[PDB]
This record gives C-alpha cells, sequence and structure tokens, in this order.
C-alpha cells in the first residue's frame, strides 16, 4: 500500500510535480522507480524507469529526482492538453506484490507499440464464472520463452497491481490475490506463452495486460512495449 | 630390455604393527616377501617399464645421489582415474593422489606431467625420505590396504664394492608415512633424474600372504625372521616357537593330495519321451 | 516445550544456578533467551544468543548453551535481582516457546506504549494497537508476547521488518490478523473467535533483527518492552 | 555469487564450538545434523563455499527453493549436513565511491545443476537472431551489480554468507573434531581409553626404551604392559589392578570365633598385620 494523491489538477504544467509518498525507507535496494501513463482505451506507455535518464519518448519529462523519501517526477512545461492516470512503483522488497500506486488524476485540462513486436489475447467476451479459460501473447519477434515477462490486472475504478511473476525456467511465483488458486503453465518453447484460470473467485473480472518486462524490477530491455487487453465480464 | 632376474635373500622383513616387543618370538601371517625368490634387475644404466601391483611390492635403489627419485603409482595412469605422484625434489617431498594422467613421459622442474584437474590430498611432507666405495641401499616395502596406502623405508649404507646384487644381512623397515587415502591401484611406473642438460638399478619384488617368525631384540627392534615355506626346516622352526631346533624327529602339518580330475557318470540314458511323435503328424487337433 | 523451575530459592551472598532443559528440535538448533521481569513493571532482557549481553545488563549475569540445556549464572545476587526468569526458544516448527518462570526470590531511549485493550462483547473483539517514536520501524520486526495476570507469557504473533512472511501461535492461528501501515510507527493486530481465554497483556514487543526468526537463527532476540493495557474480556 | 570458492579442507581438527566465538554471526542453522553431536563425527572433506548477498535474499538460500538467486547463482540439494552460517558485513563492504564490483547474474536461460559454478561473461542471447557480440534490442548483459551503499538499511546490505557441505565418499575419514584430555595419575589403579585402546591398571614409572614410532606395546602373551603417552613423550607401564584371594584361617567353631584373613598377592600396603610370601 502507497500513498498517492487523489488528483491534480492545479496550476496545470507549472507547479503539478506530483509524486507518490509513503516509504519511510530508502527505496530498499536498486532505486529504480518506474512511471506509468496508463490511458483510457490502449495500454499505457513506459514514461521513465530511473530517476534520470529517461528513455526515447517525449523529452519535456524528466529529472525525477529522489526528494525526501519520494521520487518527485518534474512535469512541469510539459503541455496543456492529457487526459491519463499516472502511476508509480516502489517497495522491491524480496516477494512483495502491489508494487503499483493508487489512482492518481493528473489531468491538466480534463476537457481536451503495435509493430514494435507483437499484440495479441484471447478475448474473453462473457466469460462464464469458474471453469478454465486461457489467454496469450504470443510474440512474434522477443522471444516468448527466455525474457522475463509478467501479468498485470487493472478494474474500473481501481489501480493496477501485480498479479503473476515468471522467471526464465525454474520459477512460478503466484501473487498474494489468488494464494494458490493461479496455475502459470508455460506453452511451446516456440509458438507462445499462455495462462490459466483455474476457477476464478468472481474477483477475475478486471482485465489482464502481459508485459514483456518486469514492472518492479524493471530491465531497459530495447523498449517496453505492451498489449491491449480485454474484458472478462464474469456472469456470477 | 631383456631384464634378468637375482636371488633375492633374506630382506623385505618389516614391522606388521606397532607394538613393543622384548627377547620373543612373534609369529604373523601377513603380505611379506618370500625367502629366496627372483626379483627382476632392471639396470638404470634408458627404463621405465609398467609393473604389476597385485598385493604389494617391494621397491629397492643403489642410487649415488639423486639417480633413482620418485614414484607414480597408480590404476590406469589416465585422467579418468586418480593417481599417485609421491616425489623427492630438493629436500622435500610432495604427495598428492591428483589425477594428473601424463604429459609425454615419466621424466625430470615438474616435467612429469601438464595438466590440471581436481585433487584430494596435498599432504606435502617437509622431511624427505632420502667415502669413495660406499654406496647406499634404500628399500620400500610399498602396502596397500583398504584404507590406508602405507609405505615403509629403510636406508643402509652398504660398504662393499661388489658387483651390483642384494646384500647379505637382516634389515628391517621402520614406516614414515600412513597416508590414510583410498585409490584402487594396480600398476607400478617409476621414473629417474635425467637431468641431461653402471649407475644405479633398482630392483623391484612381489609380496606374499604368508607366515614369518620374528625375533625381537632386548632394545625393541627385531633381529631375524624366519619363513615357514621355504624348506622342511623353516616348518620345524614355525611349528614350534624356537630357532634352535634340538635333534629329533618332529611332527609338522600333514599332507593331502589334492585332486586333478572330476568325472561325473550318470546312468544310461534311455526311456526317451514320445513327444517326438506328437510334433509331427498330419491331422492334430481342434 | 521448555522445562524450567517454577520456584527455586537462593541466599545472598553467593551464587546460584537457573536451568532451563528442551530437546534438539529448538534449543539444538536455535539460542536460548533469558528475559527478567520484575513484579509490576515492563519486562526487559537479559541476555541474548547465549553469549552477548545488552549495553544496560551489567557483567552480574552470565549464559552457557552446554548441550541442549541453558544454565544461568548471577555471580552475586543481592535484592535487586529477586525478578521473575524466563526462558525462550525458537522451534523448527514454526513457533516460539517460552519458559514457565523462576522465583528467584531472595528475603535477606525510545518509548513502545501500546493501547487498544477494554473489555468487549464476547465472540468478537478490536484491534490491537501500537506505537513508537523514531526508532526506525522498517528495520526491526515486532512481536505480540500476551502475559496474563500472575501467569507467564507466551508468543502470539510475529511481524518482520520486511513486512512479508508472517507467522502465529499454535492457537491464535487462522482467527488472527498482523499487519502494518506506511504511515509512522505503528502495528494493527485483528481478533477473531475470541474464546473469553484471553485475559492478557498483549504486549508489543520491540525487537532488533529484519526478517522473520526463522532465518536468522543466531541475532533474534527482543529489545526494551512497552507498557501494555490491560484487556479483560470476562466473557 | 557467479564465483565463489570451494575451498576443500580436510586434515584437522573441526572445532565447531570455536566457530560460535570467532565473529557476531546472525545465522547459525545446521540442517543435517546438531552441533552438540557434530565435534563427535568424522568426516573426510569439507567444502567450504561463502559469497556474498543480501538481507532479503539468505532466506533463499535453502535445501530446495527458487528465487534470482537460488536457482541462477547457487542451489541446495535436498540432502545438506552442513550449515548456513552467515553475517553482516556493513563495516568494511560499503564505501560511498560506487559499488560496480559484485553482481548476481540476473539473467539466464534456465536453473543451474544444484552446487555448480558458471563462471562464463558471454552475451545473454535471447533466442531468434544470432548475437556475435552487440548490446541492443536483442541481447544484453546478463549481469547486473548490486547497488550497497552505508547510509542504508538492513535487507539490503553486504550480507557474507558460507556454507560447509559435508561428504562421505569410499575413503577414510580425516576431520574427525577436537579430543580433549584429563591430567595424568600415577600409582593409582584407575582406567584408561590411550588412542582407542582401554582397559584398567596402575599407571606407573618404567625404564623402556621404545622405538620412535611404535605406540602400544604387549607382552610375551596377548596382554598389553606398557603404552607410550599421547602427550610428551613418555614411558609408562601398566600393570593390572589390585585382586587377590581371600582365605580364613579357623580354628573351628568350638572352641572360639576368632578368625584370620589372609589376601593373596597384596603388599599389605594395598589394600595385627604381617607380610609373609
Ligand atoms: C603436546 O602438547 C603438549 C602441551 O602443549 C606439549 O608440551 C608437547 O610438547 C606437545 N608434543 C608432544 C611431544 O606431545
Ligand atoms: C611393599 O612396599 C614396600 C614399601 O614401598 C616395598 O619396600 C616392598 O618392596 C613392597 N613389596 C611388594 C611385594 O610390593
Amino acid at each position: 500500500v502507497l500513498t498517492q494523491p487523489p488528483s491534480a489538477s492545479g496550476s496545470p504544467g507549472q507547479s503539478v510535480t506530483i509524486s507518490c509518498t509513503g516509504t519511510s525507507s530508502d527505496f530498499g535496494g536498486y532505486n529504480s522507480v518506474s512511471w506509468y501513463q496508463q490511458h483510457p482505451g490502449k495500454a499505457p506507455k513506459l514514461m521513465i524507469y530511473e530517476v534520470s535518464k529517461r528513455p526515447s519518448g517525449v523529452p519535456d519529462r524528466f529529472s525525477g529526482s529522489k526528494s525526501g523519501n519520494t521520487a518527485s517526477l518534474t512535469v512541469s512545461g510539459l503541455q496543456a492538453e492529457d487526459e491519463a492516470d499516472y502511476y508509480c512503483s516502489s517497495y522491491a522488497g524480496s516477494n512483495n506484490f502491489d508494487v503499483f500506486g493508487t489512482g492518481t488524476k493528473v489531468t491538466v485540462l480534463g476537457g481536451g507499440g503495435g509493430s514494435e513486436v507483437q499484440l495479441v489475447e484471447s478475448g474473453g467476451g462473457l466469460i462464464q464464472p469458474g471453469g478454465s479459460l486461457r489467454l496469450s501473447c504470443a510474440a512474434s519477434g522477443f522471444t516468448v520463452s527466455s525474457n522475463y515477462m509478467s501479468w498485470v490486472r487493472q478494474a474500473p475504478g481501481k489501480g493496477l497491481e501485480w498479479v503473476s511473476v515468471i522467471y526464465s525456467g525454474g520459477s512460478t511465483y503466484y501473487a498474494d490475490s489468488v494464494k494458490g488458486r493461479f496455475t502459470i503453465s508455460r506453452d511451446n518453447s516456440e509458438n507462445t506463452l499462455y495462462l490459466q484460470m483455474n476457477s476464478l473467485r468472481a474477483e477475475d473480472t478486471a482485465v489482464y495486460y502481459c508485459a514483456r518486462g518486469e514492472i518492479q524490477p524493471y530491465y531497459y530491455y530495447g523498449m517496453d512495449v505492451w498489449g491491449q487487453g480485454t474484458t472478462v465480464t464474469v456472469s456470477s | 630390455l631383456p631384464p634378468a632376474y637375482t636371488n633375492s635373500f633374506t630382506r623385505g622383513v618389516y614391522y606388521p604393527d606397532k607394538v613393543f616387543r622384548s627377547s620373543v618370538l612373534h609369529s604373523t601371517q601377513d603380505l611379506f616377501l618370500p625367502f629366496f625368490s627372483n626379483v627382476t634387475w632392471f639396470h638404470v644404466i634408458f627404463d621405465n617399464p609398467v609393473l604389476p601391483f597385485n598385493d604389494g611390492v617391494y621397491f629397492a635403489s643403489i642410487e649415488k645421489s639423486n639417480i633413482i627419485r620418485g614414484w607414480i603409482f597408480g590404476t590406469t595412469l589416465d585422467s579418468k582415474t586418480q593417481s599417485l605422484l609421491i616425489v623427492n625434489n630438493a629436500t622435500n617431498v610432495v604427495i598428492k593422489v591428483c589425477e594428473f594422467q601424463f604429459c609425454n613421459d615419466p621424466f625430470l622442474e615438474f616435467r612429469v606431467y601438464s595438466s590440471a584437474n581436481n585433487c584430494t590430498f596435498e599432504y606435502v611432507s617437509q622431511p624427505f625420505l632420502m667415502q669413495g666405495n660406499f654406496k647406499n641401499l634404500r628399500e620400500f616395502v610399498f602396502k596397500n590396504i583398504d584404507g590406508y596406502f602405507k609405505i615403509y623405508s629403510k636406508h643402509t649404507p652398504i660398504i662393499v664394492r661388489e658387483p651390483e646384487d642384494l646384500p647379505q644381512g637382516f634389515s628391517a623397515l621402520e614406516p614414515l608415512v600412513d597416508l590414510p587415502i583410498g585409490i584402487n591401484i594396480t600398476r607400478f611406473q617409476t621414473l629417474l633424474a635425467l637431468h641431461r642438460s653402471g649407475a644405479a638399478a633398482y630392483y623391484v619384488g612381489y609380496l606374499q600372504p604368508r607366515t614369518f617368525l620374528l625375533k625381537y631384540n632386548e632394545n625393541g627392534t627385531i633381529t631375524d625372521a624366519v619363513d615357514c615355506a621355504l624348506d622342511p626346516l623353516s616348518e620345524t622352526k614355525c611349528t614350534l616357537k624356537s630357532f634352535t631346533v634340538e635333534k629329533g624327529i618332529y611332527q609338522t602339518s600333514n599332507f593331502r593330495v589334492q585332486p586333478t580330475e572330476s568325472i561325473v557318470r550318470f546312468p544310461n540314458i534311455t526311456n526317451l519321451c514320445p513327444f517326438d511323435e506328437v510334433f509331427n503328424a498330419t491331422r492334430f487337433a481342434s | 516445550v521448555l522445562t524450567q523451575p517454577p520456584s527455586a530459592s537462593g541466599t545472598p551472598g553467593q551464587r546460584v544456578t537457573i536451568s532451563c532443559s528442551g530437546s534438539s528440535s529448538n534449543i539444538g538448533s536455535n539460542t536460548v533467551n533469558w528475559y527478567q521481569q520484575l513484579p509490576g513493571t515492563a519486562p526487559k532482557l537479559l541476555i541474548y544468543s547465549n553469549n552477548q549481553r545488552p549495553s544496560g545488563v551489567p557483567d552480574r549475569f552470565s549464559g552457557s548453551k552446554s548441550g541442549t540445556s541453558a544454565s544461568l549464572a548471577i555471580s552475586g545476587l543481592q535484592s535487586e535481582d529477586e525478578a521473575d526468569y524466563y526462558c525462550a526458544a525458537w522451534d523448527d516448527s514454526l513457533n516460539w516457546v517460552f519458559g514457565g518462570g523462576t522465583k528467584l526470590t531472595v528475603l535477606g531511549e525510545v518509548q513502545l506504549v501500546e493501547s487498544g485493550g477494554g473489555v468487549v462483547q464476547p465472540g468478537g473483539s478490536l484491534r490491537l494497537s501500537c506505537a513508537a517514536s523514531g526508532f526506525r520501524f522498517d528495520d526491526h520486526a515486532m512481536h505480540w508476547v500476551r502475559q496474563a495476570p500472575g501467569k507467564g507469557l507466551e508468543w502470539v504473533s510475529v511481524i518482520s521488518g520486511d513486512g512479508g512472511s508472517t507467522y502465529y501461535a499454535d492457537s491464535v492461528k487462522g482467527r488472527f490478523s498482523i499487519s502494518r501501515d506506511d504511515s509512522k510507527n505503528s502495528l494493527y493486530l485483528q481478533m477473531n473467535s475470541l474464546r473469553t481465554e484471553d485475559t492478557a497483556l498483549y504486549y508489543c514487543a520491540k525487537d532488533r533483527s529484519y526478517g522473520p526468526p526463522d532465518v536468522f537463527n543466531y541475532e533474534y532476540g527482543m529489545d526494551v518492552w512497552g507498557q501494555g493495557t490491560t484487556v479483560t474480556v470476562s466473557s | 555469487v557467479y564465483a565463489w570458492n570451494r575451498k576443500r579442507i580436510s586434515n584437522c581438527v573441526a572445532d565447531y564450538s570455536v566457530l560460535y566465538n570467532l565473529a557476531p554471526f546472525f545465522t547459525f542453522k545446521c540442517y543435517g545434523v546438531s552441533p552438540t553431536k557434530l565435534n563427535d563425527l568424522c568426516f573426510t572433506n569439507v567444502y567450504a563455499d561463502s559469497f556474498v548477498i543480501r538481507g532479503d535474499e539468505v532466506r533463499q538460500i535453502a535445501p530446495g527453493q527458487t528465487g534470482n538467486i537460488a536457482d541462477y547463482n547457487y542451489k541446495l540439494p535436498d540432502d545438506f549436513t552442513g550449515c548456513v552460517i552467515a553475517w553482516n558485513s556493513n563495516k568494511l563492504d560499503s564505501k560511498v565511491s560506487g559499488n560496480y564490483n559484485y553482481l548476481y547474474r540476473l539473467f539466464r536461460k534456465s536453473n543451474l545443476k544444484p552446487f555448480e559454478r558458471d563462471i562464463s561473461t558471454e552475451i545473454y542471447q535471447a533466442g531468434n537472431k544470432p548475437c556475435n557480440g552487440v548490446a541492443g534490442f536483442n541481447c544484453y548483459f546478463p549481469l547486473r551489480s548490486y547497488s550497497f551503499r552505508p547510509t542504508y538499511g538492513v535487507g539490503h546490505q553486504p550480507y557474507r554468507v558460507v556454507v560447509l557441505s559435508f561428504e562421505l565418499l569410499h575413503a577414510p575419514a580425516t576431520v574427525c573434531g577436537p579430543k580433549k584430555s584429563t591430567n595424568l595419575v600415577k600409582n593409582k589403579c584407575v582406567n584408561f581409553n590411550f588412542n582407542g585402546l582401554k582397559g584398567t591398571g596402575v599407571l606407573t614409572e618404567s625404564n623402556k626404551k621404545f622405538l620412535p614410532f611404535q605406540q602400544f606395546g604387549r607382552d610375551i602373551a596377548d596382554t598389553t604392559d606398557a603404552v607410550r603417552d599421547p602427550q610428551t613423550l613418555e614411558i609408562l607401564d601398566i600393570t593390572p589392578c589390585s585382586f587377590g584371594g581371600v582365605s580364613v584361617i579357623t580354628p573351628g567353631t568350638n572352641t572360639s570365633n576368632q578368625v584370620a584373613v589372609l589376601y593373596q598377592g597384596v603388599n599389605c600396603t594395598e589394600v595385627n598385620v604381617f607380610q609373609t610370601r
């Protein structure tokens, strides 16, 4: 559980400088606090991973220095037309999920990845409550069996949280939400990598996102590419 | 080389255990060198054969200063199995049971081998194990048991300058090293200090399981030993614990002629089975 | 289970020897801890890891772990050493077994205060709070060590400094929920399925280790205690 | 963690009681046996393997467990008979100058074999491309350094962890443990356990000239008579304890009841009093 401001609209692009408090430490080990810009519709896009050295993108958002006990991402002078949600990641302790933060409305105005590797899902329209549904993110580019991928779900209103982490060949760690009722199983080593529902408990209605890289122990990986999700729409 | 052979006199009676005895006669049963046996006369005037190590050997050396130094005991002398390269370098002895196969040939600088593998023992013994017409004889009884590679030794400064041959006189060997390393060994390889930039000849006997009656001195050393199967007189000296047999007839062990052939005669073959009439017909059954 | 003399005796001037017997599953594989508690006041650490002593504990105490049992020695006891001595050890079955107490009677700065007690309706209960003041809560673990009036002490649950894996006792498992928050020094313990057998003090004990006392079997101890509230359900 | 020592130690008296007071260790969990009984068990050779991990990773060193370090740098099977001795080293392994010296091999292809060391530095190839050496979008450094700093908290500090693997192959054991001793008693029938040679007797001072290699000593007919002191060289003599026959001389139960007691083989000074042959 982290601390983030509910909304931020006063003084658009001049003194916003949103951050995420509630750490009370020195960010544990590797001081790598990522910032995700979740936009309604398409999947979120990476903005910055370290405190500096922003990736290839918009150059008007940098200087995310760790002031006190929080990473103050300087966003002033960026623009005056945006409708998205900024999320920060921290608490890099060993086997600690829910590294994301609460929904921060950083809309300065309010009113006013596709061909990189691949983006595919299963399209779970009208999912029967329970059963066993498999969702895949087949990637014709980067290897779907050697890199470290993850699965993160988000529901309407609530923020994102770590749901599934899978290492190279010998780790199948599960999140604390499922506590064991979720069984990750890798598909063919040269075709794709799918998941398994295993009798959901009416809380898996959130939309899924299969990310090619880790969230809290994030690595550069050349580029951060996401994929559009699908609505579960359980009928319990 | 055509290896010759010499008559090994009474020599090679080592201490079986470490027990003090004063003026007694101890009848031990262990691996000893049979008296009046044949020992190869390998001369080092070039020679380096591979000898079979069945159950124990008796090595000798009449070198002058540093001719015969080192031992290459091992099973296969390959990189698969382990080996033993106990050598005698400058005022030190290096003992490693590492599995150094070979480089080109056992000659010697550590030019004996050139490789690197996993080792199991590095017992570097600091105390080394080794007069015009005064040579030096060095005897070593190498014996391997289930969990010890015991090595005996004795250094006697012989005086006679006769043709190269084993001297006359009893001389026991004193243990110096008790390496507890295990290993399955079976081959013996020797090597000499080449140093190119009748010299010496090593004698290599073979031990056998026999009984020997040893006489201990009042100080605690063995003065002499008598075998039990060498002559009808030694058996009398073994059946009676005394090296001075009185005049008379004494009953020794019994003899029994063991058989040679083995015949097994059974009754005549008759009353065969009618199965031959079963497997040969036209209409058999349904 | 640990065997300890219930009520020993002693004379002034000389020394005594309090012992604590335990099997090889708890003492043989871990280190014993000796705690001293004066009658009326909160307990305090006396000997940890059987070899070292805190800065406040003088050289008047010594401990040994010869074999599978622990042995205490107080060279030159006095009237101030008239207190209760408790043995504690972490067993390999994910539990913290305490002693019974030794009535060694002889007749001749961070506050860890907690609260949240009070008589409540049986069956249900309320939350147990705890607090401190600037002691690096992230780099320390916390224990719940309750003590019934007149009876001994026992371990309830443990939370590590990382905030991940936590352990409970054999009787409070399942119906108890211990957790912390990203706010200032605090500790929240929710209790469920009240059986009226919980009349104790629920000491919010401070530790010095970081992880749970299962991987660090040589540094686990217990720092200065705190004044707990007297919760008496009494059905 | 990617290049850890494998010190094969043998031929010593492993006194594990000393290890409890060398340095202020923070972990002494032994999975195989108990340290009290460990000092009485012989072993062939001990494999010392040391490395440095964080505080939150000490839990990953267990006989069977997954993790970023448990299956990528060092794995222990379900037969570890040693200990997991470890201690914090945040006193000399943390300076504010940039700690780009360690690594933990974040990238790997599969789980390594337990008790294996992979000293490699090739660029990680994530398939579907031949990487003859390049750093972008397909192949990255499979190594990543730590961020140990002095002004940090416990959990992410340099923790030195050293394990002592034990093994018993078809070879005689070398390391057994420390052996104690007691003060010698002379001219008194007591028990002795000298180097396995057990018995009872009166250890007296002899004048026998033992050989420099002989340790024990027997008699004409299978009986120990003298042994060498395992301490500084001294020639003793082992004579059996005081034993004898008791006989009663009695004038008969018809005139009186006074009797005499004769102990055979006793100098009187070892039980009026008279000493006869
Ligand atoms: C053995 O230890 C004792 C006591 O330290 C010492 O005096 C003696 O010289 C040592 N060596 C021998 C000969 O046992
Ligand atoms: C008995 O003891 C006395 C005094 O020590 C001694 O002179 C004498 O020789 C001893 N005799 C025997 C039989 O031990």
